[PDB]
């Protein structure tokens, strides 16, 4: 919900990139949240090989 | 007299001045851009070059010409000869020369002056140090210009023009292997050479010269290649090979070495049609059906239309063999459209699968298509036709009555109904059960997907592939930002 | 009532079977689908601004 | 003779594709050098936020408010009530560009001004 | 020089070579002191705080505070916050010792 | 054009294709041959008519009034013309443009539109303009002609819904949403039935209603019909106009096949011999069947094939080789089974196939990345 | 290369020679009913029109006929 909460903003973001180009006027960078987001969400992955661990012995 | 007379010497005055800035943006941008550095700045001009040969591919260049504009022939390049150092009175005769032909007229000539064109790549073709990137640069852009209008003669002057590139760089090279930016050039630029005047090979030769050379040639690179133009070179060997070849043990999986880094953003495209064209004689359901569908997906830049009729029309050719035939659904362009125009009534002849009637309906107007060689597809169609008219028998129930679905597939004996339907049983691609109680044929016919029947087992497979294909896209994210900030 | 989805059943004609079963986890695959749908215009107009930028 | 011309020629070819290899070497040290630049310079700048984090021990600073300013370099300023603390600025700020009767930015208890405010 | 180019060349290609695995070495261990010190500017946010009001914003990332005991206090504001929360009339929130704010309050 | 020789010269595609209707066909347009300057359309489609004996007649007469009353627009036109007005020129140019349009000659009418386009005071005489194309771009049948002034006029109005000049685009909007086979984004237009009306320009009330009724009927669902016009009062109104209606909308709510199939020749027969509504008559009777047999066979797991029958009102053999197309060419459903000589589905589309209604855009996702891989270094 | 699509294009010229405006016109007979109508659509009215434009085209009228007959 984050997720999609930032992808209607960034569905607005190529408008603006296909006007101007030059300089930068938002401090918010919709990136490294979202690398953040991976993050926690990989730790479904990390924690099913510790259920195959606990499911082989 | 006045209504071409007036309008004569107008409209020429207009290629004259792109050609030029042309040749002299990069010609000048490619030797005043690697000029210093060639080997650490690499295929920057790759993109352009051949960006500049498909911009130049549908020229409407010489209409006329052969009518007194033929000073453009004799004229060259011409820039800084006779001395590698003072060339400011060189720069002075650049516009000397150029301004010579505009005083008042040219003694002017077609096709004369064509075989002394090694004058100066006998003594310094430019500068006596940039050799071999200003005599590839200087020759073989001039060489489709003036061998363009293969017909008419000028297959002899193709010939001529043939051995001026050898006699100059490809005979073996002047050093064997460059190891530059026009090395990198040379293997796809002696490629595009040799697919120029493959139509005057193919016109009224075949393979039996450079094409067998071009095996040594092929190996000289001494393996250490990324392979690029390595590949390009292949493609025509496959090409050749395409007409005639039909031997195996060779070309078919031992020409297949490495599979090296062979990308151009065309050369899978066609490289690809090219081995599903071979590989569909052997009717490939699996592997050709999706990649050739892939590499008809390929190659959007210039045209999705021109050429792509050709894996279109091959691929619906062996899409019709699974029974499953997807017509032209998402594409709309009106060359696949008359491509299939002939191919329509006989594709949707392909489902409901009348024997009688659309075996005569394909050789009926039969024109092109079995006009196209050897009939091999369509006359596997031909008994095809029941196989898939009992693949949509397999699409339906399971039964097999002696009166109904036999008299229905024009079919009429207990013997062949079981006997042709264990022959789609011997596939393996259905599923079916044998049974003889009172001597019905029954089938399970179960097509149930693996939703809750081992869905772990089974998209295991697919999240390990997906994500493999996913995370090397996750490396074709991180990689090509090094090529980023490699420069800064 | 089970075309106007009142309850969860489906019947039977030939056996006369009721069966009912529900699905509870319905927003996993709508936030998932629409993300795939969300990313679509990302890619697509993104591909607007390099084939801009190309060619 | 022939092999420094050709074999060792292609040899040193091969050594030419080898300075390739450091071409590639050579620029992903480079980007990875510009990627380490970039994490040494972010990381380096919440260091320099660590920096601040003493003035953020400063519990901030006040806003000075000048009325007059004294010929003797000492800056009467009408601070919050209980102020009104006559005080030379810092050193690196001249005296005559701080006009009286308008606002100005002022440390909390070194008394040294920051900017003109509007 | 033209054979002595060669092994001459490959101390460069080694030296170039141990560039390598250094550079693996700061890239793994600078981003675990940036996220050593990016947790460490985190625990400096805490939740018991003072309330204070905002008045104005006289240039970029750096600007006034009313406090609520009417004194105004002059603060440069925390870079990781946006310029939505520089409006002008907003019920912001410092610290209690640090003085710098973590958020505003919704009225 | 606006006038009723829109309608009139409508009836030829009824007139063109039976030779059984097209005695009344041409005997209102016989009789409407003396009006709205109707000498070129019968020309036209005077191949499509009778001979040339009494034919040779009238032409003589309509020919000479046409270029009375049209150097009558000439001359007031050029009255109209030097001397200070707009509206006046506008409105003269444009009743030349009306009156090109009664001959039916797009040539002058497009350059007389096209003039009068460009003395547009406001964008709202420019949409009646646009509609003056599209009334007789319905005749003329073109498609991107007159879309292109509706999209140019579609942008920028700014000046409100009004009341049947926004209503007639609204219908127009459901002009080419019947001729398209978008539905449900047609199942908006039909929305403001309420404030539609009966337009002479186009269509009658009646005939709006009588046309919503196919995009309803089969392109929206129960919830769709019980959401939208079983709770509508519109409908209830207007169903006391044709009972045959009211029984196509509760007898197919219903799901009595045995009535709805001896009351769909109606819907077959009528389903063609139609100017805008033809070519798709052979997508309306297949999707309504599909959507019929879904609707049956939604609450149903197992079936039998005599209480099928007995529902249907047909034979076995017809729906053995129906659903057989269906799960192919239809593709409704998982495959059924004639092992027990009953329709058995299995269907499991909701659980796992919930998520893998996603591993599509997966893959388009994938080689729209390949793509991305092709955008990489050259 | 792109420059083998010249000789294939070749072909193309020599397929419009054929036949010139003839499929273009009578075919636009059939795509004038077709045209702006997604085709995708066209497939499966084409798919189940061209099933029954041999027999049994409308055969909704005929029905009513197989109901006591059937």
């Amino acid at each position: 919900n984050y997720n999609k909460a930032v992808e209607e903003e960034d569905k607005m973001t190529p408008e603006q990139l296909a006007i101007k180009n030059v300089g930068k006027q938002d401090p918010k960078r919709h990136l490294e949240e979202h690398v953040d987001v991976l993050m926690t969400s990989n730790i479904v992955q990390c924690l099913a090989a510790m259920l195959d661990t606990v499911v082989f012995k | 007299p006045p209504g071409g007379g007036e309008q004569e010497p107008p409209p020429p005055p207009a290629p004259q001045d792109v050609e030029m800035k042309e040749e002299a943006a990069t010609g000048g941008g490619s030797t005043g851009e690697a000029d210093g550095k060639t080997a650490a700045a690499a295929a920057e001009h790759s993109q352009r070059e051949l960006d500049t040969v498909t911009l130049e591919d549908i020229k409407e260049h010489v209409k006329q010409l052969e009518k007194a504009v033929s000073g453009k022939e004799p004229r060259f390049v011409l820039r800084a000869l006779r001395m590698l150092p003072s060339t400011s009175r060189r720069l002075n005769h650049y516009v000397l020369y150029k301004a010579v032909q505009g005083f008042f007229t040219s003694n002017n000539a077609t096709r004369d002056f064509l075989l002394p064109f090694l004058e100066e790549p006998m003594d310094t073709e430019a500068d006596l140090q940039f050799r071999p990137r200003t005599g590839k640069a200087a020759s073989t852009p001039l060489l489709p210009e003036v061998e363009a209008y293969l017909q008419l003669l000028v297959v002899i002057f193709m010939m001529n023009s043939k051995r001026y590139k050898e006699a100059q760089k490809i005979s073996d090279d002047l050093m064997q292997k460059i190891s530059t930016q026009n090395r990198r050039a040379l293997d796809l630029v002696a490629a595009k050479c040799y697919y120029y005047h493959a139509r005057v090979y193919e016109f009224l030769d075949k393979l039996d010269v450079v094409r067998s050379f071009l095996h040594a040639r092929l190996r000289t690179a001494t393996l250490r290649h990324d392979a690029d133009g390595q590949a390009t070179l292949l493609n025509l060997l496959l090409r050749n090979y395409l007409h005639y070849s039909l031997y195996d043990q060779a070309e078919k999986l031992v020409s297949k070495s490495v599979f090296p880094e062979q990308a151009n953003n065309n050369e899978w495209a066609r490289y690809l049609y090219y081995t599903g064209r071979i590989k569909a004689i052997q009717l490939e359901y699996s592997e050709a059906r999706r990649t050739m569908t892939n590499a008809l997906r390929k190659a959007p830049q210039h045209t999705a239309v021109g050429f792509k009729q050709t894996v279109h029309k091959l691929l619906i050719v062996v899409e019709l063999l699974l029974g499953e035939i997807p017509d032209r659904l998402q594409f709309r362009q009106p060359s696949l459209k008359r491509s299939l125009m002939p191919y329509f009534l006989l594709t949707q002849a392909v489902r409901t699968g009348n024997l009688a009637k659309f075996n005569q309906v394909l050789d009926q107007f039969g024109e092109k298509f079995q006009a196209d060689g050897t009939y091999t597809l369509i006359i596997r169609l031909r008994h095809n036709v029941i196989k898939t008219g009992v693949r949509m028998i397999s699409l339906s129930y399971s039964r097999i009555s002696l009166a109904d679905i036999a008299q229905k597939l024009q079919l009429d004996s207990p013997e062949d109904a079981e006997f042709i339907v264990a022959k789609a049983i011997r596939d393996g691609v259905i599923e079916a059960s044998i049974n003889h109680e009172k001597g019905y044929v029954q089938s399970k016919e179960m097509i149930d997907i693996y939703s809750t029947r081992e869905p772990q087992l089974a998209f295991h497979q697919r999240i390990s592939f997906c994500l493999d294909i996913h995370n090397m896209s996750v490396k074709a994210m991180r990689f090509p930002p090094k090529s980023y900030n490699k420069d800064l | 009532m089970i075309l106007d989805k009142k309850f969860h059943g489906i019947l039977d004609q030939g056996e006369g079977v009721l069966i009912i079963f529900d699905e509870p986890p319905v927003d996993k695959t709508y936030e998932a689908a629409l993300e795939t749908i969300q990313n679509m215009s990302k890619v697509v107009d993104s591909l607007y601004n390099k084939a801009k930028k190309l060619t | 003779l022939e092999e420094g011309k050709a074999g060792s020629g292609l040899r040193q070819y091969y050594l030419s594709k080898i300075e390739e290899l450091q071409l590639i070497v050579n620029d992903k040290s480079q980007n990875l050098r510009r990627l380490q630049a970039q994490r040494n310079e972010l990381n380096a700048k919440v260091r320099l936020l660590r920096e601040e984090l003493q003035l953020l021990q400063e519990q901030g600073s006040y806003v000075g408010e000048v009325v007059r300013a004294m010929d003797k370099k000492k800056v009467l300023v009408k601070v919050h009530p209980e102020g009104k603390f006559v005080v030379d600025v810092d050193k690196n700020i001249d005296i005559n560009d701080v006009t009286p009767n308008c606002r100005v930015a002022l440390r909390n208890d070194s008394y040294t001004l920051h900017k003109i405010l509007p | 020089d033209l054979y002595s180019r060669y092994k001459k060349l490959q101390q460069e290609l080694e030296f170039l070579e141990v560039q390598e695995e250094y550079i693996k070495d700061e890239q793994k261990n600078l981003k675990k002191e940036f996220l050593h010190a990016q947790e460490e500017v985190k625990r400096i946010q805490s939740i018991p705080l003072v309330i204070g009001q905002f008045l104005e914003a006289v240039d970029q990332n750096t600007a006034i505070v009313g406090s609520t005991t009417g004194s105004n206090y002059y603060v440069r504001i925390l870079s990781t916050i946006d310029r939505e929360l520089l409006k002008p009339n907003a019920s912001v929130a410092l610290h209690k010792h640090s003085n710098a704010l973590v958020d505003v309050l919704p009225p | 054009p606006k006038n009723p020789d829109l309608r009139i010269a409508q009836l030829r595609f009824l007139l063109s294709l039976p030779e059984h209707r097209g005695d009344a066909a041409v005997r209102d347009e016989l009789m409407a041959a003396v009006r709205d300057n109707n000498m070129a359309p019968y020309y036209e489609a005077l191949c499509k008519s009778l001979d040339w004996q009494i034919d040779v007649d009238l032409l003589n007469k309509m020919k000479k009034a046409n270029e009375d009353e049209l150097k009558r627009l000439d001359e007031e036109l050029e009255d109209a013309e030097k001397n200070l007005g707009e509206s006046e020129i506008r409105d003269a140019m444009m009743a030349k443009a009306e009156y090109l349009c009664r001959i039916g000659d797009k040539e002058g009418a497009l350059t007389a539109f096209r003039k009068t386009y460009d003395k547009t005071v406001a964008l709202g005489h420019r949409l009646d303009i646009v509609f003056y194309l599209l009334r007789i771009g319905l005749f003329y049948m073109d498609n991107d002609l007159i879309t292109r002034n509706t999209e140019k006029a579609k942008s920028l109005i700014e000046e409100g819904g009004d009341w049947d000049r926004r209503n007639r685009l609204k219908v127009y909007q459901g002009l080419y949403c019947v001729a398209i086979r978008d539905f449900k984004q047609a199942a908006e237009l039909f929305l403001d039935t309420v404030s539609t009306f009966t337009s002479y320009e186009l269509m009658d009330y009646k005939t709006f209603v009588t046309y919503t009724v196919y995009v309803s009927m089969i392109a929206l669902e129960r919830p769709d019909l019980r959401e939208k016009v079983i709770k509508g009062a519109e409908i209830l109104e207007v169903l006391h106009s044709l009972p045959a209606v009211r029984q196509y909308l509760f007898s197919l709510y219903e799901c009595r096949y045995s009535v709805f199939f001896q009351s769909l020749a109606v819907v077959e027969q009528e389903m063609k011999k139609d100017w805008l509504f033809a070519p798709h008559y052979r997508y309306y009777v297949r999707e309504m069947r599909i959507h019929a047999y879904s609707q049956l066979l939604e609450s149903y797991r197992s079936l039998t094939l005599g209480y099928m029958a007995e529902a249907f009102g047909v034979g076995v053999e017809f729906i053995d080789q129906e659903l057989s197309r269906f799960i192919a060419a239809g593709r409704l459903h998982c495959k059924i089974d004639k092992v027990n000589e009953i329709v058995e589905t299995n269907r499991p589309d909701s659980k796992n196939w919930q998520y893998q209604e996603t591993i599509k855009k997966g893959d388009l996702l994938l080689n729209r990345v390949q793509k991305l891989s092709r955008v990489i270094n050259m | 290369m792109s420059e083998k699509k010249q000789p294939v294009d070749l072909g193309l010229l020599e397929e419009d020679d054929e036949f010139e405006e003839f499929p273009a016109e009578d075919w636009a007979g059939l795509d004038e009913d077709e045209d702006a109508h997604v085709w995708e659509d066209n497939w499966d009215d084409d798919n189940v029109e061209d099933d029954f434009s041999n027999q049994l085209r409308a055969e909704l009228e005929k029905h009513g006929y197989k109901m006591e007959t059937s």
